[PDB]
């Protein structure tokens, strides 16, 4: 069944998982219309699939070219993201399959299952976890190949960039989920502290920048802080 | 006009035949039922005073045989029974019938409600649902088991229904995935009607059997069957005109004679809010919608 708070070392243990997130797959700016109606204009998108355990994250660019001439988007957003994971994994060695994915929205469920029928073996669940993996898109390298892309494309990433060197993957995902967090609640804040000192770059193969352990302790600690005067804020408490 | 002649009534139970039914005492002088009409299958069915739990009954249809019913001390029930003896059986029925001792099936002059729920309904259709080849008559009752609940234990007494599985290999066409889980119409009109059941009568025969089924034994797997058939022909764009005009009018009876008070465990709220409301055919089940809604609105 779910995965929450309970069975939250499951993420990390042996067993291949892979968490995929369908939030920025249809994205549109609304516009108004000379005529003064409303209107869409679809960006390109993404499909956010993570293995917690090794940071391998599966970035499928979904160019806006599939809308094309398409009728109920956000519904056929869904069935996209599913027919573009199951041919991941239908891409993927036997030995690299996973047991087990882990859906962000439950809506993903029935488009999944039907798409991963040929795969019995691999569960689809849902989570109670509010995983803030919709904030993807404020990674500047992330949001860079998405919006270039001329045609559907898979790029590879690590999103933990080399701190399993240094970390465990418990550790190394609660410090991910902290930043996208923070850049979800307060994107421009969020980047801010992450910049301050110009003196820590990104590396060129890269997504974060190279915090020493303890440059890390104080960037942990100041998006705690944004994250909670924002919540004061949200809610005059 | 066909006669079930019982040999005895041992024990006190409320003995049902189609939709009507009958309370005997221990021991009460009742040699059977006589004036069944010709034509149809019926369900004879008992529940026994000292135990309401197992409601259990006999599928059968006069025109196949001489059927009797005698109680078995030993296994505890009402067995139906065939008498091979055409000259014994006339016999025993002449005699039971000149000493008055047999209910009258009360069919009323008017009343097509039977008729209306075994329009589909054929035995030798019943006898391959329910397997048991060396009887002309099928039994069943409240605990049997469909084929489809025992996949997620006894096979010899499963109830062999066509099983159905929204998101099964057999319903999705690879690459028609989303095309073809929104809209059933190749799962009804190429899986199930041409290639399973051959014809619609076949479909509906089924679906009128474990409609009756849930409502004479409360089977919970008759239940889940009925809805099933009802939810594919609901959720497929494209069914033939004849097929829709006929469904309206098999549920419409079927609303019809459910007990007022059983809609809470026979109806799933799902099911028919999505078929009246939300699928292709909202539209297309008039008399339905129209019974449903006056005669049941709380669940809707």
């Amino acid at each position: 069944g779910a995965m929450n708070s309970s069975n939250y070392a499951e993420l990390f243990n042996n067993d291949i998982k892979l968490f995929v997130d369908d939030t920025n797959v249809y994205r549109v700016t609304v516009h108004k219309t000379f005529e003064g109606n409303v209107a869409t204009k679809a960006i390109n998108g993404c499909i956010f699939t993570l293995n917690p355990k090794t940071g391998h994250l599966f970035l499928k660019i979904i160019h806006t070219s599939v809308w094309a001439g398409q009728k109920r988007l956000s519904q056929l957003a869904k069935w996209k993201t599913a027919e573009e994971v199951s041919a991941l994994v239908r891409s993927l060695p036997k030995e690299e399959q996973p047991k087990q994915i882990i859906v962000t929205r439950k809506a993903m469920l029935d488009p999944l299952e039907v798409h991963m029928l040929d795969f019995p073996n691999i569960a689809i669940r849902p989570t109670e976890l509010r995983l803030p993996f919709s904030a993807a898109m404020s990674i500047d390298k992330l949001s860079d190949v998405v919006m270039k892309a001329t045609e559907p494309q898979m790029v590879l990433f690590n999103i933990y960039d080399d701190w399993l060197d240094r970390i465990s993957s418990y550790t190394a995902f609660s410090r991910l989920t902290l930043l996208l967090r923070a850049l979800k609640t307060n994107e421009e804040s969020a980047k801010m502290i992450l910049l301050s000192d110009p003196t820590i770059t990104i590396k060129s193969y890269h997504l974060w920048p190279s915090f020493t352990d303890e440059q890390w302790i104080t960037i942990e600690s100041q998006m705690r802080d944004l994250i909670l005067t924002e919540y004061g804020r949200k809610y005059n408490v | 006009m066909n006669t079930v002649p019982f040999t005895s009534a041992p024990i006190e139970v409320t003995i049902g035949i189609d939709q009507y039914s009958f309370n005997v005492k221990e021991n009460q002088p009742f040699h059977g039922i006589k004036d069944i009409p010709i034509g149809h299958v019926h369900v004879i069915h008992f529940q026994h005073a000292d135990n309401s739990s197992m409601r259990y009954g006999y599928w059968f249809d006069c025109r196949m045989g001489n059927f009797y019913i005698q109680y078995d001390p030993k296994d505890g029930l009402y067995k139906m029974m065939e008498e091979r003896d055409g000259a014994k059986f006339e016999n025993i029925v002449h005699n039971f019938k000149e000493r008055q001792m047999m209910v009258s099936y009360p069919k009323i002059d008017e009343d097509d409600t039977w008729y209306n729920l075994t329009e589909f309904v054929q035995m030798d259709k019943i006898r391959k649902i329910v397997r048991k080849d060396e009887n002309q008559f099928s039994y069943v009752d409240s605990s049997m088991t469909t084929v489809q609940e025992n996949e997620l234990s006894d096979p010899a007494h499963s109830l062999n229904y066509t099983v159905i599985n929204f998101k099964s290999r057999e319903a999705i066409r690879p690459g028609h995935e989303m095309e073809d889980f929104l809209d059933k119409s190749y799962y009804l009109n190429t899986v199930m009607l041409q290639g399973i059941f051959k014809n619609s009568s076949n479909y509906f025969g089924e679906l009128q059997f474990a409609f009756l089924n849930a409502m004479f034994f409360g089977n919970y797997g008759s239940s889940l069957q009925w809805h099933a058939m009802i939810e594919l022909i609901c959720s497929s764009a494209t069914v033939p005109k004849h097929m829709l005009d006929k469904l309206d009018e098999i549920l419409y009876y079927q609303i019809k004679t459910l007990p007022e008070q059983y809609s809470d465990i026979l109806l799933n709220e799902r099911v028919w809010n999505i078929c009246l409301y939300s699928s292709f055919q909202k539209n297309s089940l008039h008399n339905t919608e129209k019974i449903m809604e006056n005669k049941y609105p709380e669940l809707l």
